[PDB]
């Protein structure tokens, strides 16, 4: 990701691909990965097949449906702490 | 060491070894390892050993995950007759030195590499089921031909992540008690809802360091108690040092003289007693346990092990080898192993340190000696044992193969064979593991096949109370502080033959000794058989028993 200069693509030795994605100012946002285990391919949904929405507030991340094609998202607030 | 050339990566190629008597090496491990090829990429292996040849046999890995985890991996044996030796160049060779015989075993795993399903090599299935939280929350086999069991039905685990409630498939419930100020366990409850029975309901006192100092067990005095319901306190005394100074317990009046060999199980109809005993421990100034004082009033058992410690090493021995501290070594090796383990029976070390063999019975030239041996894998596991008995016309051999999460219990007389035993396991030992006795041949004529054995774990996982599939006790036992036999009973003698996890989850060998992964206990002593290796222990004294201190295997992070 050019806009941090930090990888976001990572090719395995094997057939194995592990995709990140980056919000604004490079905060790691989900985490895909796919390949084959056994001469056929499995794993997460690549993203242009999968699209994915992260959820914006905390509480409303809690709420999320179980097909949910991403390890890992991560939701912040780093904000919370104001009064609002 | 062998090592690959500067024109690869430099990773192991081979292991050889030579001893003083001999004019060459042998090669002992060999690593072929995977490329960059297509059908590695597919598999997951690239880079990866595939066919480890060792001193057990050959393990082959077939497949693994994208999370990097064991898909698919099988192995054989080497021929009993035939020894390690991978010279040359060729599997060809390599493979007329193993048994045809492959065993295979394959898995499932979540994203997150969470075991979801295991094929052993016979074909029988686990599954298991993860909550909300990733924690295991209940189990399921499946027998090969068989329909599913649920094996656990349910889990629930603390805000600790420790074990709260256990509902086993017998519906036979655990309660687990926690002192929520230092979050460690308190008192163990087990009942069953059928009858609202309680069969065990354990408690454990303990001083501000966390040594336990009483374990009270409120449970009622089972079927094979004649007249007697309430047992005593297992109070436990000890130092400055924490070394276990002194303990009681219950005992079976018969149970005699503690010794390597193990006591015949109390059967209900027999209608024996248990008494009320008391043991001291003396140690020296290296933390060397020279004297157990055994006080039994009932049967006025006052049993002593004298303990014979050298006078120049932390090697020691019972009385019956040697009296002499100057003598005490030259019934040790080089390496601090054990020449003998008790009089008569020699202790044949590989070269690795390993156990390769006990005699059993010295003959004359004609007869075998009665013997057991082993073949352990790279990595130290012991693979088989086989246990030889050479009576003419009683020559059993009991050879067992381990392989993961099954036990292959195979048994032939002088002809032939008179049983062949799965043994399946579920869980870990000491962890309330539950395991499955299927049998393809020999099975007793007293005995169900598929029969389910519930082992309830006490406080360090050793196994005292093993239930069937009906929530019904097939034995009880209890231990001395550490680990030999102070009670046993059971409902059916043929049944009380297949129990061999006894002490903190470790299987009770043939000869009395029992088998921790890398090295072996003598519970008559107190002592290890053999020195461990450098660099694992930080104490001086690498003979040395757990801290002294059996009771509470204090031991974080598994350490």
């Amino acid at each position: 990701d050019w806009r941090f200069l930090t990888p976001v693509q990572l090719t395995d030795i094997n057939d194995n691909q592990h995709l990140i994605t980056l919000d604004a100012l490079g905060r790691p946002i989900t985490l895909r990965f796919w390949g084959t285990e056994n001469g056929k391919m499995t794993g997460y949904s690549s993203p242009e097949k999968a699209s994915f929405s992260p959820p914006s507030d905390v509480n409303a991340a809690i709420e999320l449906k179980k097909p949910l094609p991403v390890a890992q998202c991560q939701v912040y607030a780093p904000e919370s702490w104001m009064p609002v | 060491r062998q090592y690959e050339t500067s024109s690869l990566p430099g990773r192991l190629l081979s292991v050889a070894e030579q001893t003083p008597e001999e004019k060459t090496s042998r090669i002992t491990e060999r690593l072929i390892w995977a490329g960059n090829t297509e059908a590695e990429k597919d598999h997951n292996l690239a880079g990866q050993c595939v066919r480890h040849y060792d001193t057990a046999g050959v393990t082959r890995l077939e497949s693994l995950s994208l999370t990097g985890t064991v898909l698919s991996q099988s192995s054989q044996l080497l021929i009993d007759t035939q020894e390690a030796n991978w010279t040359g160049d060729n599997e060809t060779v390599w493979q007329n030195m193993l048994a045809d015989d492959i065993y295979t075993t394959l898995s499932t795993f979540d994203a997150t590499g969470a075991l979801l399903t295991q094929t052993d090599a016979k074909g029988n299935i686990q599954r298991l089921a993860y909550d909300v939280a990733g924690q295991l929350n209940g189990s399921w086999l499946t027998l090969k031909g068989q329909t599913e069991q649920v094996i656990i039905k349910s889990l629930t685990y603390s805000a600790a992540g420790q074990k709260l409630r256990e509902e086993h498939g017998n519906d036979v419930i655990t309660e687990y008690s926690y002192e929520p100020e230092t979050q460690r366990l308190i008192g163990i409850k087990t009942r069953r809802p059928s009858d609202t029975k309680v069969l065990q309901d354990l408690r454990y006192e303990y001083d501000p360091v966390g040594n336990v100092i009483s374990i009270r067990n409120d449970a009622e005095a089972t079927r094979f108690w004649h007249n007697q319901k309430v047992m005593p306190e297992n109070t436990y005394t000890y130092d400055s040092l924490y070394q276990l100074i002194s303990a009681t317990g219950r005992e079976m009046a018969n149970i005699g003289q503690q010794s390597h060999q193990f006591p015949s199980p109390a059967l209900p109809s027999d209608n024996n007693t248990y008494t009320n005993y008391t043991r001291t421990y003396t140690y020296d100034r290296g933390g060397n346990l020279t004297k157990i004082q055994h006080s039994s009033p009932a049967t006025q058992n006052n049993y002593t092990t004298n303990i014979t410690v050298s006078n120049r090493s932390n090697r020691a021995v019972l009385s019956t080898l040697t009296e002499d501290p100057a003598q005490v070594d030259a019934l040790f090796d080089a390496g601090g192993h054990q020449n003998t383990l008790i009089s008569g029976q020699n202790l044949n070390w590989n070269t690795r340190g390993e156990l390769q063999q006990v005699t059993l019975v010295k003959r004359d030239k004609g007869a075998n000696d009665d013997r057991e041996w082993y073949r352990y894998s790279g990595d130290g596991r012991r693979m088989l044992k086989i246990n030889e008995q050479q009576a003419s016309n009683n020559a059993q051999t009991q050879r067992v193969t381990y392989l993961p999460n099954l036990e292959l219990r195979l048994t032939q007389n002088s002809t032939a064979t008179t049983e062949d035993l799965q043994v399946i396991t579920v869980g870990e030992a000491g962890r309330a593991q539950v395991r499955v006795l299927h049998w393809e041949s020999g099975k007793p004529e007293d005995i169900d096949n598929n029969q389910l054995r519930y082992s309830y774990d006490n406080l360090i996982g050793s196994s005292q109370l093993e239930l069937d599939s009906e929530g019904q006790i097939i034995s009880e036992e209890e231990y001395y502080p550490y680990g030999g036999t102070a009670l046993w009973a059971a409902r059916n003698q043929t049944e009380a033959s297949y129990k061999t996890i006894r002490y903190s989850g470790k299987e009770r060998d043939a000869t009395g000794l029992y088998y921790y992964g890398y090295r072996y206990y003598q519970p008559w002593i107190g002592r290890w058989l053999s020195s461990d290796p450098a660099g694992t222990i930080d104490g001086l004294n690498l003979y040395r028993m757990v801290r002294n201190n059996p009771v509470t295997l204090l031991d974080p992070d598994g350490l």
